[PDB]
């Protein structure tokens, strides 16, 4: 299911793509896992702890 | 010949759309584009100037973490929004507009002061609403030119002035590809096509220019490569009001200054001839006078003079 | 919100507390960043009554770990609501759902 | 802790807010040494300035 | 380890196989050039100390 | 205030060897040293002009796995020696020398046939070794002008030998980016590149014509 909603939105089915190197403008060699993940910030803070 | 390579010229501007568009560099020898995107983008990104929205001024509000009658969002919802405001500004580096507004409905930019060297771009961006009909809002925003990302934290004022981080770059986002270009009579030329998307206040063609000019004026440095004391210590000792054998005895001893006075200790003093301990006391009550003592340790003493 | 999630974020979000819930439905009478006045059905009224709800939101008030409490609207002017629905959100809350 | 990918095996990383308190009374010698300060209560003061 | 294993593997069929180099800077070149492969089997100049 | 960016004040030069130096810059803005360091390794290892052994024809050696005897190394080893050989040539760009020895010894460069136009940069390079005393060696080179580096497969008469052929002056390249500040900014780039020539030209020239090359690359932009 996750591949046909992938298919249904024009991405590729592997969930890799090319990436490039933002310093040097070079292709990575082998295809990255890229997406979308939900990320939490969490109540430990450097200001409390120095 | 081998020593000769073919300069890229810019051959066409397509205008996809009033923040998208693609610019066209032909021709171009065999790593030659590669070279040019990567530091094109990476400058594009980096350096270019634009204007922004800096501080705000509300008639009722005090401070951010506050509400106003009759209108639908927060304070910092309402800062949020002029955050994204994009504005040209033709003729100076800082200018103020003003906006007033009553009624029931949207507060969005066609709404703000006509003013004759500002050009807003979009003027459906959406301020703030007003829910009540007997309601208003005036605002003073204050916009300036810049470069970089400044947040207010890093840059008294009275109450009710509130700061805005300022992000002054005009660019998204920059894409490029290198393909084969038809030339005339060779197959080993190529062609290099910038795909830009901003806010609709830059120009491409400028934006290119500019970029360009910044990367020759950093790459003239390779083309010619080659390789607090205080005040009162720099006052002369006769400005101390010593008596006339003192003024003699330190004389003698070649001190001209109280940077030089105050490195030597009691006992040289006292071990000097013609003077007594009346006469170190009465040095020592006029250096006291002044926050002074005797037996002070300096680094790299005459100041250099 | 999450945007991949699991289906418990808006029993979450209501049983909490923190969100505004209307007790009667009606009508959106008054919406501000402060306050909702709902205008309430007649038959949904008792004999001897003015019909109308109102809502005093939270505003940035300090909690027990020193932190931010703050309702802001989800309704417009003159939107129809249910008994039940969500008038407004509270922190970590987006549209009636969990948002952390 | 974070990491430093960039140091060399015989050095750390420390913030300079830390250090500023930590080498207090080095710094108040340092300042008397050459000129800069004085009296120890210059000294105090230029560096609650933080100048 | 990661890094160091995938730069020291070799490979069957891989760009720039079969050439012969005068050194270790000219295999630098080679690679960062993208005329051969890091995997790529070849024969190299090597002078060692013992 | 907008259009003004911080230069290089700092211009340090260590020189390890006659063809190996290092070179730092700095003061830089943020993120320039990469830019600077990957324009300038990239020109310098693709596009260099100068000159180099192409082909080679030997007349006891028909293919490049024959056999050659009275010659201690072997063809491939011939071949090696060769690509090493920096020479400047400043009449034409194609040129042909003839080698001929005879003997037992180290047969190096400084026995190629002089010739006014052609110069080799080290006499003391080590073509081949000769072991038997009636063992003779007679080879034409040919050297030509181009860029860059050419691989021999790409190019793919009877004993006719094809060699790598690089152009380039340029043996190494690398740079590193550190961190750098003025008294009030500190998230400032330091660039250090470091190089090293086969002795055609000095490494400082090679940066100096890198340089000139990305420069003239503007011209049609630069206001």
């Amino acid at each position: 299911e996750i591949k046909e909603l992938l298919k249904l939105g024009d991405l590729p089915t592997s969930g890799q793509i090319r990436l490039y190197d933002g310093r040097t403008g070079e292709q990575f060699e082998r295809p990255v896992t890229v997406g979308y993940m939900y990320m939490l910030k969490l109540n430990h803070l450097v200001d409390d702890k120095m | 010949s081998v020593t000769e390579f073919l300069k890229p010229r810019l051959v066409d501007i397509e205008q996809v759309s009033s923040t998208h568009a693609k610019v066209t560099l032909e021709p171009l020898e065999r790593g030659f584009g590669h070279t040019l995107g990567n530091a094109l983008r990476r400058i594009l990104l980096s350096s270019m100037p634009g204007c922004a929205v800096t501080e705000v001024e509300i008639d009722g509000v005090l401070h951010e973490y506050s509400t106003k009658e009759g209108v639908q969002e927060d304070i910092l919802e309402i800062l949020l929004n002029l955050k994204g405001l994009a504005v040209r500004v033709q003729g100076k580096d800082e200018v103020i507009l003003t906006l007033n507004k009553s009624g029931i409905g949207p507060v969005t930019a066609a709404d703000i002061t006509h003013d004759g060297d500002v050009e807003i771009v979009k003027p459906q961006h959406v301020i703030c609403h007003l829910t009540d009909e007997n309601a208003s809002i005036s605002m003073r925003i204050k916009v300036q030119r810049g470069r970089g990302y400044v947040p207010a934290s890093t840059r008294e004022r009275p109450i009710g002035r509130l700061l805005v981080d300022a992000c002054y770059s005009p660019v998204e986002r920059i894409a490029y590809n290198v393909e084969a270009a038809r030339v005339e009579q060779r197959t080993d030329l190529d062609k290099l096509v910038i795909e830009m998307e901003t806010n609709g206040t830059i120009d491409p063609e400028e934006a290119i220019r500019r970029a360009a000019t910044i990367l020759a004026e950093q790459l003239e440095a390779f083309v010619d490569l080659r390789d607090e004391f205080d005040p009162i210590l720099l006052r002369p000792v006769d400005d101390l009001e010593l008596t006339v054998r003192s003024a003699n005895c330190l004389k003698a001893e070649a001190i001209h200054y109280i940077g030089d006075l105050v490195q030597r200790t009691e006992v040289e003093l006292l071990k000097t001839p013609n003077l007594g301990k009346k006469s170190l006391t009465e040095i020592k009550d006029v250096l006291a006078s002044r926050g002074l003592s005797l037996g002070m340790r300096l680094e790299n003493w005459p100041p250099a003079s | 919100k999450p945007l991949v999630g699991t289906g418990m974020e808006r029993a979450v979000a209501v049983d909490s507390g923190v969100t505004a819930v209307a007790k009667r439905g009606g009508v959106v009478q008054y919406v501000d960043a402060s306050r909702i006045v709902i205008k309430v059905n007649e038959d949904e009224m008792y004999p001897g009554e003015a019909g109308i709800d109102i809502y005093n939101l939270t505003k940035y008030t300090r909690s027990n770990q020193n932190t931010c409490i703050n309702q802001m609207p989800c309704v417009s002017l003159g939107e129809p609501v249910e008994r039940g629905d969500v008038l407004a959100d509270g922190p970590s809350t987006d549209l009636g759902e969990l948002a952390l | 802790i974070t990491v430093g990918p960039y140091l060399r095996l015989h050095q750390c990383g420390l913030p300079k807010k830390m250090a500023l308190e930590l080498f207090k009374p080095f710094i108040y010698g340092k300042l008397e040494l050459r000129g800069l300060a004085t009296t120890i209560k210059a000294a105090k003061k230029m560096v609650e300035r933080e100048e | 380890v990661l890094g160091l294993y995938y730069m020291t593997r070799d490979c069957v069929n891989a760009k720039g196989e079969g050439m012969v180099l005068t050194g270790p800077k000219e295999a630098e070149r080679l690679y960062r050039s993208g005329l051969a492969s890091l995997h790529a089997r070849v024969k190299v100049r090597i002078t060692e100390y013992e």
